[PDB]
DNA sequence: GTTATCCGCTCACAATGCCACACGCCTAACGAGCCGG
DNA sequence: CCGGCTCGTATAATCTTATGTGAGCGGATAAC
């Protein structure tokens, strides 16, 4: 309803009939919500750095007494802010400080109190800040972090079936994933015996690292198998039963009790003689002697009379054992229950197949295992099975893997310990045989409840760990000899390592990537990326097929059709609209709350996990005002499978018809009808957009631009809200409203907006205002258009008149014709920067010089340069001429010791000279906007240096004068409200200057002391801006640091505007490529009946083949918002009364079916009205949501308010012959974009150029002035032909003959065409490295 | 693979305007690449002495360097290229034209051979500088000697999809236009009479043609007679060349019958008129696709009315499947297939509605009361004339679609109801998602697998050259047309097209000879051995040829891609190596 | 040949090796310490080492 | 027994072509250098 | 007044989502 101040200046008419309920949250919530949890101070010391010094910390000496511990710790200010600093080279780094406390006991009392602490401060690295749109400053460039999708740490319980012994036979491996620290493995062969591994090494019988925790064999038999107890009855003894035990059997023997038989001999166990048993309530029964034939006795048995181990544990039964136990009165036997079915014998098998037998045997077995060839000692074998798991050095899982290890066991709570314990692994072992017995079920890998993201914190958290425990392992080796009293800790602690480890990290890694700054859109959706690549996750040539699919839980989470093709599909996913990064890093989705039949609007969010219980309704289901279902069975969805469920059924409902996307595909227009590869080349195509000369908005536009445009960061909000005070071409100075001024000298707001300078892929980043003076402006509102964007909409290229129809075949397959209309309206036209520095190098023979004095060259060429050697600012310059003249010396044999002293000196420094002077390289031109002079300190500055100086010394004192203009009249104000106390005298007043007025002679009151002071205190703040003054002179007044070797650098930059031509690839929203074939005039083109032509021809046979018929419906939509547009023209150019155009304006913005806008021109007061006029005037801007669009009949009802034809077909005639087009074709407004395959960086030649030094081929590349690769497969096809001659030019003449190819080029010029056959240098090279070898290799005759 | 001077690289463009035999050529570039030539000119022609003069020259781009340039030009062959190469028409030679810009235009017919988009492809460009690879680059690699294909004797010139549409929009009929029922003199005349507006361009007309046969030995026979055609018929009647009767454009001439136009034009004349006929093809082709307008719009996918009571009636049979299931009388396995059976009949249904609804609904009148015709739709005559599309794409855009299959290996109870014209809802448009990446990954890493294979087959088969006459022998193999059991399938004249027979088959008339034992099996002899039914014809195959160190030529037969038995030398592995491992993409 | 493996030049102060350089410069300091091993007659563990 | 086979374990070797672009390619301690305390 | 510092430079170190082949070799395996 109430709209904003830049909000009515346009309206977009909106489409689309949900009511939504939950608003597009902050797009880069994710990075600055990572960063900010890094760095902060935190009690208990979960995360951030705290958590990477209480890990590590205290550090003492091989029991030395001498010792390391930790205060606190504290970030120092940064010494760049940020402009500069991409200016200069530098990152935007942030000094550290670590208070330490060395402290050393004292002697024979380990308890006892330390004698020396010592205190300091200790610098070490320098840890990168980050920007405020999320990204982070490197090497004068910015760069971001991408988020990585791995695996969950805690255990897997995988099948990988089929492959292994080709019998069918299935396996069920279980893993352990550790957060920090070593793996562990268990499987099962063939023979079904459960074998162990550690960390990918050669087998081993879980027995034994199950023995290896202090057990006997039966405990391991008495844990993992139930029991079954005969008694000896003195002649065919008895048998205990729960008669379920005999389930699913065949039985051996009369199964009989009290008479009654109940299985007869050779039948199967029914479940009715089963309830036979339970009627009858049989405790006992008398099997036969023979039975016991193959059990196994589960516990030992001895001779209680002689000592003699009568049966071990695990013991396969025979019937002399029985006797002697018979003869031994052990009546009562414990026997292995085993089954085929249920309760298998698998952990028996085991511990009959492994050689070793008891617990130090089983340390030394695993120690062996882990290194081959140390020697097997106890106490070496208790501290390596000790460190492996049950200590917090090496084995450390995070809260998140015991949240999944206790999940995944059905634990019931979910904080423990980061190491195991024995339960963990035998519970491990007894999950691992319920799932080989039948129940329980594997764990698929790609559902997302097993696929954690990181942020860039909790990786930059790692890598400091792992800086800091390298210098923990340096400054224990140097305190384990402390013995001085005398050491502070600053001579121990070497920031080397640290420093290397955290700008490793940022500086190169595999995640730290360029930021594509072509598009808003590119920025935005590049820092929204999840990728998969990297360490901790796979490759991509090894990555399979399954892990690239769509697993039926990316709803919500994963947009489905943003992806990158070709190499690697399906691993650089690009995270969805409202999705939101869980507490413990999971992807949680937005769902609403539904009672008994009220759909609420308490918004809840689910994991990954929790959606696969519940029931949830998809989006547009149709409702009530009170909110009700209106039909009785609903599109709905419960596990991985979409049904129709009732209307009492439903829990939860989709919060809108967006979320299933992501930002770079909800800016598609009708994207609900195309093909999905189409829509996958669009939402990749958008991000390639280079911004344009002049921006222009978007006419069919999904309702999301505004959000984009905002939430990034190319664009200028106003933090306060005010009244615009001064605006210039440059900067905005705000006035802030009284509410909005916290009550300490608030005063005013600047913003310094950012004029034409470089982004990364060398497009001209720019700010604009779009406020006039005077005007009231509100919080949160813009400012500044940024690049490719307009009064805060992004707009990306331009929209245009399209006509779809075959033009004498110059749109052949994919071609685009164009008018010359769009090239003198230059509305194409792209404005580029480039980079160009030159060092003064200190070689030998002396050093290099930035002078004018060039020998060997004209004049003419010296004279765009000035006296000092440097070209002007702003000289129109081209390929080829001399940006910054540098020389070199050049002896070449002097060699007098004498000669050389007075060179140095007298000699100028120069006695022959060898020209290095930076040139412009070829083809390029443009305009030189920028010079920077960068000077080592020592070198005294040239004349030119300082002339930068003072001028940057003019800007410096400019805008602080500014601050004390605006900041002393306050005071000014009340030294004269307080002199109207007593008396004042105006006439009197204003005939002399302000201190007079302040020492004014009046009577003292109190208030006029008091406000003396405060006058007194605007003097010393005075002398405060005079102090920052100094403070700025001594920075920009102070020579530089360099590189080691340089002596100063230049930096020029330039700017070139380039036009459109044939060859250039432009590209709508819906994936239709295209080159530009012809450039056709104006009178070439068809003309429709009422005489305007049609700028730009398509192709129609490319709209059938590939399904995005989309295309055609913004096309339609286009057309009817420019014919609104037409008609707000002419009654603006016949100046009518506003209220005929204030009710035009109203019935254009109803219109339809049940919309949700509902607008009304009756709170806008007849300037609002004229303002949204003229900027209506040009077309009217139409939103279309993109799961809930603009039917068919809503677009014919747009197009009949305008005077258009229904059917969106006009006649068209014909440019040259006049004529008439036979059937109506298709005219509308297209929004089209330009991408950068720019021609003008593809167009590469070469006639003879340069060569490589080890063989002499020509080098590759355009930079580089190479050439092509005549590579493999095209000799195949010269062989193929008949060519025997071409083959031999392209194999000799033309590369690696030297003398041929010399020869060669002089017979051209004398005009005789021979060759010269030779032999290839390459393969003297093949024969002087296979004799390099121990291969003698020879030539024949 | 060695990196080659006096090469260049660009973006492609069009250029409708060109002939078969040349491209466009960048100026810049091309003073670029002919340096040396022009030094040499310039040199000769006294306008400099030193070559330091002839550079500045060249450096200053004086207005005589391009008249020299265009000397250097004039019949001096140009390689070009696109760079995953896979069969041997990947390179080929052209002469060069002259362009003011910064792209290459590429004559459209060769698009096809090079397998080029104009979606941004790049190709690149090489220069032959001796004196003999001038001459190997204009006789053995020139684009108008490069017809039929190497893998298979069919041309590889056929006319892409817009000349198809233009010349299947000339060549149709309509029963009532201007001018119907009228009489004319000559095809010219009726070209005047469409130029004036006074008749249609396809309104059906009694004409007077002359047409030349050749059925004289060796000479012409003309024949002038009256028949009913059109006026676009005898328009494009203009262009045929003197030899094929004129059935050959009364139909309505859709892809794969200007393709066998041009294929007989090729078997009964030569090759000069089949190049200079394709071009004329293409002109005439774009010149009235472009007169005929054809765009497509959002009303021209009729949807059909009937396909709410039929997704009605699917809906009444599955909630009945649904309940005897729930009753329990039949079990899960056979409730899936009916359930997929009966979607199966109501797509088919559904399909068989909108075809019929579009391709026959243009009823108009007669100047007697109605009748019924083929339509004048836009993507009717899209698909019709085979231009871009099929019954499946043209299918999805008003009928519904298919059944999408779940990346599991199952396929899916409810199928996608709607089509393209109606909007999809979330649930549909994300199940689509599964066959898209599916589709894309297969392509990724099908390309490198391909590749792989290709390269090892040339591995193998590269040092065997066809290096002797006749070896001499009297083994083979034995060819039978192939029958599965369904439809036979290859037939014996498609195989055993030229080759050279083993023995003396003998005719069904025992102990007469019908074709002697060591001929070529040519076109018309293999029609002259068909005619007695012949099912096993015995033949003279590579793998028993005798000679050492090579291959006979009678033991391989005349050559693909060019007329006559192969000359002695032809590199026939390597060409065999490439025809197996091309099309292993598809 | 040494032209067939050259050493790079940054630009400066070091140049950057190859890694048939490295290769080489490591086995002539081992051959060197082992030749010196042998003229000062050292203990048998040391030169099988 | 002893001999001639069969089978499971371990390990080397392959995975299209081209293009642009862009940024990267050491140092704690063993032989010298300066000259202060 | 030699190297304590400071420098030139030569040179040593605690992964862990892959598949499909072939090819060979060590351990069991069935006979006169
Ligand atoms: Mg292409
Ligand atoms: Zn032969």
């Amino acid at each position: 309803m109430v709209y904003s101040y830049t909000e009515k200046k346009r309206i977009r008419k909106d489409f689309g009939k949900r009511p939504q309920v939950l608003d597009v949250p902050y797009l880069l919530s994710i990075q600055l919500d990572s960063f900010q949890k890094f760095i902060e101070q935190d009690p208990e010391g979960q995360y951030g750095l705290e958590a990477a010094f209480r890990s590590v910390f205290p550090i003492q000496s091989y029991s030395g007494n001498s010792e390391l511990q930790y205060v606190s710790y504290r970030l120092g200010e940064p010494v760049f802010d940020v402009q500069e600093c991409q200016i200069r080279g530098v990152t935007y780094s942030a000094p550290l400080r670590v208070k330490l406390r060395l402290v050393i006991y004292e002697r024979e009392a380990p308890e006892g109190t330390v004698k020396d602490i010592k205190e300091q401060e200790v610098y070490m690295g320098e840890i990168p800040l980050m920007t405020d749109n999320g990204t982070f400053v490197i090497n004068g460039t910015e760069r971001v972090i991408v988020s990585q999708l791995h695996r969950s740490p805690g255990v897997f319980f995988d099948s990988d079936k089929g492959k292994t012994h080709s019998s069918g036979k299935v396996l069920y491996n279980a893993r352990i994933i550790p957060y920090r620290g070593s793996w562990l493995d268990f499987e099962f062969d063939p023979k079904d015996n459960l074998f162990v591994r550690i960390d990918r090494r050669r087998k081993l019988p879980a027995t034994i690292i199950l023995r290896a925790l202090n057990y006997t064999t039966e405990q391991i038999l008495d844990l993992f198998f139930e029991k079954v107890i005969f008694e000896i009855r003195d002649n065919k003894l008895q048998m205990e039963l729960v008669p379920e035990r005999l389930r699913g059997e065949t039985a051996s023997f009369d199964i009989e009790a009290n008479g009654k038989v109940y299985v007869e001999k050779g039948r199967r166990i029914t479940a009715r003689h089963i309830r036979q048993l339970e009627k009858d309530d049989v405790k006992l029964i008398e099997v036969p002697v023979e039975y016991i034939a193959g059990k196994v006795v589960a516990k030992d048995y001895i001779d209680e009379s002689t000592g003699e181990l009568i049966c071990a544990a695990n013991m396969e039964l025979s019937l002399d054992l029985l006797a002697k136990l018979s003869q031994s009165g052990h009546k009562r036997i414990e026997t292995l229950f085993t089954n085929d079915l249920d309760h298998g014998p698998y952990i028996s098998e085991t511990l009959r197949v492994d050689p070793t037998n008891d617990r130090l045997s089983a340390l030394v077995e695993i120690y062996r295992m882990m290194r081959p060839g140390e020697p097997p000692t106890r106490e070496a074998a208790e501290s390596l099975f000790e460190n492996l798991f049950f200590s917090e050095d090496r084995y450390d899982l995070s809260a998140v893997g015991r949240m999944k290890f206790n999940r995944s066991l059905l634990r019931e709570e979910i904080e423990g310990s980061g190491i195991l314990s024995k339960d963990d692994i035998i519970d491990v072992m007894k999950k691992l045989i319920d799932i080989r017995n039948g129940k329980g079920e594997v764990d698929d890998i790609d559902h997302l409840g097993n696929r954690r993201i990181r942020s860039v914190g909790e990786m930059a958290e790692n890598q400091f760990r792992v800086g800091l425990v390298r210098v923990e392992r340096a400054v224990k080796e140097r305190l384990s000899l402390g013995d001085l009293d005398t050491l502070m800790p600053q001579d121990m602690i070497n920031a080397k390592p640290i420093s290397a480890a955290v700008k490793e990290f940022f500086g190169s890694s595999q995640l730290s990537q360029f930021m594509d700054q072509n598009n808003p859109l590119s920025e935005i959706t590049h820092k929204r990326r999840i990728s998969a690549l990297g360490p901790g996750g796979l490759t991509r040539e090894r990555a399979g097929f399954e892990v690239r699919d769509v697993h039926p839980t990316h709803y919500g989470r994963v947009c489905p059709i943003e992806t990158p093709e070709g190499p690697n599909i399906g691993l650089i996913n690009s995270l969805s609209v409202y999705a939101q990064t869980n507490e413990y890093g999971f992807l949680e989705t937005p769902y609403r709350k539904v009672t008994d039949g009220v759909v609420t609007d308490e918004i809840h969010y689910l994991s990954a996990i929790e959606e696969g219980n519940y029931v949830i309704a998809q989006a547009n289901s149709n409702l009530d005002e009170e909110g009700h279902f209106v039909e009785d069975l609903v599109t709905c969805r419960s596990k991985g499978e979409s049904s129709l469920f009732s209307r009492d059924q439903v829990d939860y409902m989709d919060v809108s018809t967006q979320q299933v996307v992501s930002v770079g595909a909800s800016l598609i227009p009708f994207l609900e009808h195309d093909d999905a590869n189409r829509a996958l080349m669009g939402a990749n195509m958008q991000r390639q957009a280079v911004p344009t000369l002049r921006a222009d908005k978007p006419l069919v536009g999904t309702g999301m631009e505004r959000a984009v445009a905002v939430d990034s960061g190319v664009t200028a909000v106003a933090k306060r809200g005010g009244v615009v005070q001064y605006v210039d071409a440059s900067r905005i100075v705000i006035k802030v409203n009284e509410d909005e001024m916290y009550p300490g000298e608030a005063g005013i707001d600047i913003y310094n907006l950012t004029k034409y300078t470089r982004s990364n892929q060398n497009t001209c980043i720019n700010q604009m205002p779009c406020v006039s003076l005077g005007e009231p402006v509100e919080r949160g509102d813009v400012l500044a258009d940024g690049p490719s964007t307009d009064l805060g909409e992004l707009a990306l290229g331009q929209n245009m008149r399209v006509a779809f129809m075959p033009w004498n075949g110059y749109n052949f397959e994919d071609s685009i014709l164009v008018s010359e209309r769009v090239v003198q309206e230059d509305r194409f036209t792209t404005i580029h920067i480039q980079e160009l520095a030159c060092v003064s190098r200190d070689t030998k023979l002396g050093p290099e010089e930035i002078t004018a004095d060039i020998p060997n060259v004209g004049e003419a060429a010296l004279s765009k340069l000035d006296e000092s050697g440097i070209v002007y600012i702003g000289a129109e310059v081209t390929g080829g001429d001399i940006l910054v003249g540098k020389v070199t010396p050049k002896g070449e044999t002097q060699l007098t010791p004498e000669e050389k002293l007075l060179r140095a000196i007298f000699g100028e420094k120069a006695s022959d000279v060898k020209d290095s002077s930076l040139r412009v390289p070829n083809g390029v031109s443009g305009t030189v906007i920028d010079v920077q002079v960068f000077t080592r300190d020592g070198v005294e500055k040239d004349k030119r240096a300082l002339e930068i100086e003072e001028m940057q010394l003019k800007q410096a004192k400019k805008d602080l004068s500014e601050e004390l203009q605006i900041l002393e009249a306050g005071l000014f104000s009340r030294i004269r409200a307080v002199l109207v106390a007593g008396g004042v005298e105006a006439e009197k007043l204003d005939k002399l200057p302000r201190d007079r007025w302040l020492e004014l002679g009046l009577t003292d009151e109190e208030k006029q002391n008091q406000l003396e002071q405060l006058a007194e205190q605007y003097d010393e703040l005075k002398h405060e801006f005079e102090k920052k003054l100094e403070a700025k002179r001594r920075k920009i007044t102070q020579g530089d640091d360099l590189a080691p070797g340089v002596l100063k650098i230049v930096k020029v930059y330039l700017a070139v505007k380039r036009r459109i031509q044939p060859g250039d690839k432009m590209a709508g929203r819906h994936g239709n490529k295209g080159v530009i074939s012809k450039i056709n005039p104006i009178e070439d083109m068809p003309y429709d009946e009422n005489g305007t032509p049609v700028d730009i021809v398509l192709n129609p046979l490319g709209v059938p083949s590939r399904m995005n018929i989309g295309q055609i419906l913004e096309t339609h939509l286009g057309m009817a918002a420019k014919g609104i547009g037409d008609k707000i023209n002419a009654m603006l150019k016949q100046q009518q009364e506003v209220a005929k155009l204030r009710e035009f304006i109203q019935r254009a913005y109803d219109l339809g079916a049940d919309v949700r806008q509902k607008v009304d021109l009756s709170t806008f007061s007849d300037e609002e009205v004229m303002r949204l006029a003229e900027n209506l005037r040009k077309g009217m801007p139409i939103a279309t949501p993109v799961f809930d669009g603009a039917k068919e009949a809503e677009i014919k009802e747009l197009l009949k308010l305008g005077d258009l034809p229904t059917s969106g077909q006009i006649r068209l005639y014909d440019g040259r012959t006049g004529e008439q087009f036979e059937r109506p074709v298709t005219v509308g407004y297209m929004y089209m974009l330009k991408l950068n395959h720019l021609v003008d960086d593809k167009m590469h030649a070469r006639s003879t150029g340069s060569y490589s030094l080890v063989t002499q081929q020509p080098l590759g590349g355009k930079a580089q002035f190479g050439g092509q690769r005549f590579g493999e497969m095209e000799v195949w096809a010269l062989e193929a032909y008949g060519a025997a001659y071409t083959l031999q030019e392209m194999l000799t003449v033309k590369s690696d003959d030297v003398n041929g190819r010399t020869k060669m080029y002089k017979n051209i010029v004398d005009g005789n065409h021979q060759m010269e056959p030779g032999m290839p240098e390459s393969f003297n090279v093949l024969l002087k490295e296979i004799r390099s070898l121990g291969i003698n290799i020879e030539l024949e005759d | 693979g060695k990196r080659v001077d006096y090469s260049g690289r660009s973006v492609i463009t069009v250029g409708p305007y060109l002939r078969l035999h040349q491209c466009g050529l960048p100026k810049k570039m091309a003073l670029e690449l002919f340096k040396p030539f022009i030094y040499g000119k310039l040199e000769l022609r006294g306008l400099a002495t030193t070559i330091k003069a002839a550079k500045k020259m060249v450096e200053r781009e004086e207005a005589v360097v391009w008249d020299i340039l265009d000397e250097v030009i004039r019949e001096h062959p140009v390689l070009l290229n696109r760079a995953p190469t896979l069969h041997r028409l990947g390179i080929q030679a052209f002469e060069p034209v002259l362009i003011e810009g910064k792209a290459i235009q590429l004559h459209p017919l060769v698009c096809a051979a090079y397998n080029a988009d104009f979606d941004g492809d790049q190709m690149a460009v090489h220069v032959p500088l001796t004196l003999e690879a001038q001459l190997e680059a204009r006789a053995l690699m020139m684009s108008t000697n490069n017809i039929l294909s190497p893998a298979n004797g069919e041309p590889i010139i056929v006319p892409s999809q817009d000349v198809v549409l233009g010349l299947y929009y000339m060549t149709r009929d309509c029963v009532n236009a201007k001018g119907e029922g009228m009489v004319l003199t000559g095809p010219k005349e009726a070209e005047r009479l469409y130029r004036s507006g006074l008749a249609s361009l396809h309104a059906r007309v009694k004409v007077r043609i002359t047409e030349y046969e050749k059925d004289a030995n060796g000479e012409l026979v003309a024949k002038t007679s009256l028949k009913d055609t059109t006026v676009g018929r005898a328009i494009l009647w203009m262009i045929v060349p003197k030899g094929l009767p004129y059935s050959i454009v009364n139909q309505a001439l859709g892809k794969k019958a200007i393709s066998k136009m041009l294929n007989t034009c090729y078997r009964i004349l030569g090759l000069k008129p089949t190049v200079i006929f394709a071009d004329q093809i293409m002109y005439t082709g774009f010149a009235y696709a472009a007169r005929s307008g054809a765009s497509v719009g959002i009303d021209d996918m009729v949807i059909p009315e009937k396909k709410h009571e039929i997704i009605s009636e699917a809906e009444a049979e599955v909630a009945e499947i649904q309940e005897q299931f729930q009753s329990g009388l039949v079990t899960a396995g056979e409730r899936y297939n009916k359930v997929i059976d009966i979607w199966a009949a109501a797509n088919d249904r559904v399909s068989k509605a909108m075809m019929d609804n579009l391709q026959t609904e243009t009823v108009i009148n007669r100047d007697g009361q109605e009748e019924k015709q083929v339509s004048f739709n836009s993507i009717y005559m899209m698909a019709d004339s085979g231009a871009r599309g099929s019954a499946a794409q043209i299918r999805q855009l008003a009928g519904m679609r298919g059944l999408m299959a779940k990346p599991d290996g199952s396929i899916i109870e409810t199928p996608i109801t709607a089509n393209f014209r109606e909007g999809l809802n979330v649930l549909q448009y994300f199940i689509s998602t599964h066959g898209a990446r599916k589709g894309l990954a297969d392509t990724a890493l099908k390309t490198a697998n391909s590749g792989y294979l290709t390269r090892r087959l040339v591995d193998v088969a590269q040092d065997l050259v066809v290096t002797e006459d006749d070896c001499g022998t009297h083994e083979g193999i034995m060819m039978t047309p192939v029958i599965e059991g369904g439809d036979v399938k290859e037939p014996l004249r498609d195989r055993v097209l030229g080759r050279v027979t083993a023995e003396d088959v003998l005719k069904p008339g025992t102990a007469d000879i019908l074709v002697p034992r060591n001929t070529l099996l040519h076109e018309q002899w293999c029609d002259l051995l068909e005619e007695n039914s012949v099912d096993a014809v015995k033949v003279r195959s590579v793998v028993s040829c005798d000679t050492d160190f090579g291959v006979c030529a009678h033991c391989y037969g005349r050559d693909l891609a060019r007329g006559h038995i192969i000359n002695k030398g032809e590199a026939i592995g390597v060409i065999a190596a490439q025809s197996i491992g091309e099309p292993g993409t598809q | 040949p040494p032209d067939l493996r050259p050493l790079v030049p940054l630009d400066g102060g070091r140049f950057a090796t190859s890694d048939l350089n490295d290769l080489y410069r490591r086995v002539i300091n081992r051959n060197n310490r082992l030749k010196r091993l042998l003229d000062l007659a050292a203990p048998d563990i040391i030169v099988r080492n």
